[PDB]
RNA sequence: CCAGAUCUUAAAGAUCAAAAGGAGCAGGUAUCAAGCACACCUAUAACGGUAGCUCAUAACGCCUUGCUCAACCACACCCC
């Protein structure tokens, strides 16, 4: 019956947490690597604008602040 | 902040004949100084509706509602200041501040005149309900941020460069 | 008369009414109130119609 | 011509209107009568049991 | 006899959305649409912006407008003629007397 | 469902097919590798 | 809605019709959700003044594509 699909989410979900531990430096570089290019893109982001908008620097009293690799 | 003063003897109370001449015990027993809170509550809504409104006999009219409803969260405020913790009565507040929106828009929408005097006499105020709810995140609150002065900064360029113009022209022409 | 823009409001005005804005900037005012549904259709039909012979006609 | 009929036509419905209201009126003065009376004796109860 | 306006917006009837801007309003139209699958009329609003003199519209205000001859801008084809129902106070076309939704605020007699 | 839903949604449009092996031309020419065999 | 080109002709007709527009209709995808000055006001006569505009009725993207066919749109070795 219905419990015969959820074995197999049961399985699936198992198998996947398993799956996390052993892989889960492996996991954590990626995610991180990620971050660095969003982080990235976002300030291409707006660089492109200063850019756009013909601006040479970029404006007074802009540091563009990390958002993603926001941490404690 | 208003004071429905401890002697105001409750609202029940007060249209009575031969109050006045009965002595202070009672007096005091009949005051709000024994007084629930809930009759303190009678009170505020009877002389905020005298002061804000035209007929006090109407429940109906979409005033009375309007005031009547700010008497209770004017006391949900002061149960939130007490209580931080309290979840359920902050759900009862802010439905409830939410229903005098609507009833505004209503008056807004029907009998201006009125609609604005009641924004006067009970401060609330009205402010359009914007379009596009969106929450706003990090990352849009930063990239709009710096396009806002991106456009400050291009408009005061352009302001120069022409403004340099403006000066050579004019010193060319003066002489 | 897909070209016709036509309006609706609802509980605006205590009594039920149609309103007609020409090209004039002639503004036409009906009254529908214990008005059959009929009647409103032919009222209509009578004030800014075409006649007959001119729809056969085009 | 056909403007004027319109004319015509608001302005006798106008008046069936203006009549009808006046009836709405008196009706309303009756309900008023009793409306009174009844609140008038409410506030006897509830002045006696106070007092 | 020439004063013309290529647009067929010649004459419409619209809400007015928003008043941020010096003496033009944004009016927000809506005609019904035949939507062809399930034929049915649907409600199709469309935006324009409109010119203004007095700077009279409030939020809310359902107003006509008229086409313009020349256009002011890309954006702006249009004059508010008249307001139809300035909103909040809105005075009966048949009886001529100040009214709130359902009921007459001073009635006949 | 309702109708605004099935207004908001339009009419349902059928999915353009995927193509298959042949990318979608009737044949193809080919060069051998390597012969060999298969169990069902 | 028509500038212009051409044709006819005793000056106004006619055929194409650029640009510019907008009632409405118009490929997939929302895992593309915000775009980043995209507005207006002054008729002063190129300067000033406001702080706007678009967008979940799908803006801004990306991907695929001639077409609604007595025809229409587009290209003409590539760098629109
Ligand atoms: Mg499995
Ligand atoms: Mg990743
Ligand atoms: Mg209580
Ligand atoms: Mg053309
Ligand atoms: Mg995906
Ligand atoms: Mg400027």
């Amino acid at each position: 019956k219905n419990i015969l699909k959820i074995r197999r989410r049961k399985m699936n979900h198992h198998k996947y947490r398993k799956l996390v531990k052993r892989t889960r430096f492996l996991r954590r570089k990626v995610r991180e690597g990620r971050l660095r290019q969003k982080q990235v893109k976002f300030e291409r982001d707006l660089k492109r604008i200063w850019q756009k908008a013909g601006l040479k620097e970029a404006p007074a009293g802009w540091q563009t602040p990390k958002i993603y690799l926001k941490n404690q | 902040q208003d004071d429905p003063p401890p002697s105001m003897l409750l609202l029940d109370y007060q249209n009575v004949p031969g109050i006045h001449k009965v002595d202070d015990v009672v007096k005091r027993l009949l005051s709000l100084e024994m007084a629930n809170q809930k009759e303190k509550l009678k009170i505020k809504k009877m002389q905020l509706m005298n002061k804000v409104l035209e007929n006090p006999e109407d429940t109906s009219s979409l005033e009375a509602r309007i005031v009547a409803l700010t008497v209770k969260i004017r006391n949900y405020e002061e149960h939130m200041q007490k209580h931080r913790k309290d979840k359920a009565h902050k759900r009862f507040l802010l439905m409830s501040i939410d229903q005098r929106k609507k009833m505004l828009k209503n008056l807004r929408e029907t009998n201006y005149a009125v609609f604005e005097k009641i924004c006067k006499e009970l401060g609330i105020e009205y402010t359009f309900p914007p379009p596009y709810h969106r929450k706003a995140h990090r990352r849009w609150v930063t990239k709009k941020a710096l396009c806002t002065q991106v456009f400050r900064e291009v408009q005061k360029l352009k302001k120069q460069k022409r403004a340099l113009r403006a000066a050579a022209v004019a010193a060319h022409k003066q002489g | 008369n897909p070209w016709v823009q036509i309006t609706m409001f609802k509980n605006m005005t205590p009594s039920p009414f149609l309103r007609f804005y020409l090209d004039s900037g002639e503004q036409v005012l009906v009254d529908v109130e214990s008005k059959s549904n009929k009647e409103i259709v032919e009222h209509i039909r009578k004030i800014l119609g075409k006649n007959e012979e001119t729809l056969e006609k085009e | 011509e056909l403007m004027a009929w319109n004319q015509a036509e608001n302005q006798r419905l106008h008046e069936l209107r203006l009549a009808r209201l006046r009836q709405e009126a008196l009706e309303q003065e009756r309900r008023q009568a009793e409306e009174a009376v009844l609140q008038a004796r409410e506030a006897q109860a509830w002045a006696q049991l106070k007092e | 006899s020439i004063a013309r306006s290529s647009v067929h917006a010649k004459w419409v009837v619209g809400k007015v959305i928003g008043t941020a801007m010096q003496k033009t309003a944004k009016v927000r139209v809506t005609r019904l649409v035949l939507d062809p699958y399930l034929l049915k009329y649907f409600n199709k609003r469309k935006t324009y912006f409109a010119h203004d003199a007095l700077q009279q519209c409030t939020v809310g205000d359902i107003v006509l407008l008229k086409a313009l001859p020349v256009p002011r801008t890309k954006h702006v084809k249009h004059e508010l003629a008249e307001i139809i129902f300035k909103v909040g106070q809105v005075i009966d076309p048949v009886t001529g007397k100040p009214c709130a939704g359902t009921t007459y605020l001073e009635s006949p007699i | 469902a309702t109708l605004n839903q099935m207004h908001r949604l339009g009419p349902p449009k059928h999915p353009p097919g995927k193509m298959g092996p042949t990318a979608g031309r009737p044949q193809l020419k080919g060069v051998v590798l390597r012969t060999f065999i298969r169990k069902p």
